[PDB]
RNA sequence: AGCUUAUCACCCCGGAAUUGGUUUAUCCGGAGAUGGGGUCUUAUGGCUGGAAGAGGCCAGCACUGCUGGCUCCGGUGCGCUUGUGACGGCCGUGAAAAUCCACAGGAAGGAAUAGUUUUCAUGCCAGGUCGUACUGGGUCUCCAAG
């Protein structure tokens, strides 16, 4: 997770982006960002939540 | 005690010992506005000789006297106090530029 | 008198060698009744007192004491 | 440690800049920390389970790469699950991931 | 017509800043998501400079020039404006608002600040700012 | 001794009067209320240590003490004593000192085989003398159950 709004998944070995979400469309907004990213312990979920 | 007298230092409490019987037990301001110092424990005077500096003073200028009201007042009154003898001075030299 | 909760800290005072005695104190409540303990020391400034539900723990605490420390029941 | 006292076991001070994280390994007795100066390291700690001996922390190896930015350094970093491979995140715009 | 500027001198009323002289490095009365109340990015000091003699050696003379900045959000009702003024192209960058609520951050801008501060103090101009307003 | 705990009071946003808040008692608000968000004064209560090993209430034997249980959970004021917090006014603006504590202040001192500061925590030593028995219509005084 980054302040440019969007959320980008890397492979650990291969390191392609292979997916990418978009939270806040004003990537420049000052204001609010994307603050922190943590995936559920819990496996067979694969839920990924995101401040 | 020696007194038996009802003076009102020497007044007395009820407390119930361990034993099951009852038996008698012997029991911060503004220097600007008076109003009493706020984050200041109000304990004996005579007991804040042992007490850390951080209890008795807030981290703050005249913060162990001020509760920082009159202190913005008296900053406030020295600045403007500040400008009018600027200003005095100024009407000095005017008046001095004519005579 | 005081107590903690720091079973490590309380290792280390007994570990002081400098304490006489130390007494375990065995009591008994419920909530299922469990037979819950105390521990407690000696301490220059005042006294130390440990609680302890497990017995296990209780167990294991004992066996930590040092053997040159004498502990004098209830 | 939660058993030794309130106060710390041991203090460590090493970094040239804030310790913007550290994160325990979740199988390995290891864990590492970050810092805004762009270094990151790793330390090996033993954690007894009962046994009445205070954990053994030594440091291992000086990890060097992140690039200093706007006095930041590595924002986040995180551990494999199962691996001794830790992940790296730093205000270059850039994260990385650091391998035996 | 307004008179709160890059370079306008204002005293923090609170805030441990009681009666300390502050320069308003960038004016923000429209706020934002973070101190939405109108507020304005100030940088002030905290240790005044003592009083130097000649008679002070070299070494002396060095340690009681010495200045030790701050830098902090600020509320206009704790702020009181000055007519004076003072430079603030030197560093308005550097104590913009993504300086302030993430260290290590802070520090460079404080060295930056300081550094700044002794320069324009010793050897330099704008006394009146650099005294101990005595209230 | 360790956690938790405040009516009042204080700070920020907000700008009321189409007049709102509220005490038994009616005073307050554009000199900033209703409303929303934060601060601490911790008296006094809740839990733990001291502490059940104490006291008390029972039971058996010795025949001179030991050996075994309970010592729990509530409700309540047209009853009474006391403390605490803000109030209503009266008119006499209202004892001193010792001792302790608080701040404007920035002279003084601070470095590379141990630079300064010790209001943080622990460890160590010491605190003389005087009275302490009883009693207490003809001196004073503290508690007053159903």
């Amino acid at each position: 997770g980054s302040d440019d709004g969007t959320v980008r998944v890397w492979e650990i070995l291969t390191g392609r982006e292979v997916y990418r979400t978009t939270l806040i469309d004003d990537e420049e907004n000052p204001d609010y960002h994307i603050e922190c990213i943590e995936w559920n312990p819990d496996a067979n979920n694969g839920i990924l939540a995101v401040a | 005690r020696r007194n038996p007298y009802n003076t009102r230092s020497n007044k007395i409490k009820v407390v119930k010992t361990p034993g099951g019987i009852l038996r008698a037990q012997h029991v911060p301001k503004c220097g600007d506005c008076g109003s009493a110092l706020q984050g200041i424990s109000t304990l004996r005077p005579r007991q804040y000789a042992t007490v850390s500096k951080t209890h008795k003073t807030v981290s703050r200028a005249y913060g162990g006297s001020r509760c920082a009201n009159c202190v913005k007042e008296r900053i406030i009154r020295a600045f403007l106090i500040e400008e009018q003898k600027i200003v005095k001075k100024v009407v000095k030299e005017q008046t001095e530029a004519a005579k | 008198a005081r107590e903690i909760t720091d079973i490590k800290q309380f290792l280390e005072l007994t570990r002081r060698a400098d304490v006489k005695t130390a007494t375990v104190k065995i009591n008994k409540k419920l909530n299922k009744p469990f037979r819950q303990t105390k521990f407690k020391v000696r301490g220059s400034s005042s006294l130390y007192t440990l609680v302890i539900n497990d017995a296990g723990k209780a167990k294991k605490l004992i066996q930590s004491l040092p053997p040159t420390l004498k502990v004098n029941r209830l | 440690d939660l058993d030794l006292a309130s106060t710390p076991y041991k203090t460590l001070r090493y970094h040239e800049k804030a310790v913007r994280s550290v994160n325990f390994h979740k199988k390995l007795p290891l864990f590492s920390s970050a810092a805004d100066d762009g270094t990151i390291h790793v330390f090996h700690a033993t954690v007894y389970d009962d046994m009445m001996k205070n954990p053994m922390i030594v440091p291992l190896k000086k990890l060097t790469g992140h690039k200093v930015i706007n006095s930041l350094g590595v924002l986040d970093a995180i551990w494999h699950p199962r691996e001794a491979w830790l992940f790296s995140a730093g205000a270059d715009n850039t994260a990385r991931l650091w391998t035996t | 017509a307004k008179f709160l500027k890059a370079g306008k001198v204002a005293v923090v009323v609170r805030g441990r800043y009681a009666g300390k002289k502050v320069v308003i490095v960038k004016p923000h009365d429209e706020g934002s998501k973070s101190h939405p109340f109108g507020h304005a990015l100030v940088a002030g000091i905290e240790r005044y400079p003592l009083k130097v003699t000649k008679k002070h050696g070299a070494k002396k003379v060095a340690k009681r020039t010495k200045i030790k900045p701050f830098i902090k959000v600020v509320n206009y009702n704790h702020l009181l404006p000055t007519r004076y003024t003072l430079d603030v192209e030197a560093f308005k960058s550097v104590v913009s608002t993504e300086t302030f609520e993430q260290p290590s951050q802070r520090e460079e801008a404080k060295k930056v600040v300081k550094k700044a501060f002794e320069e324009r103090h010793q050897a330099g101009k704008n006394q009146w700012f650099f005294s101990k307003l005595r209230f």
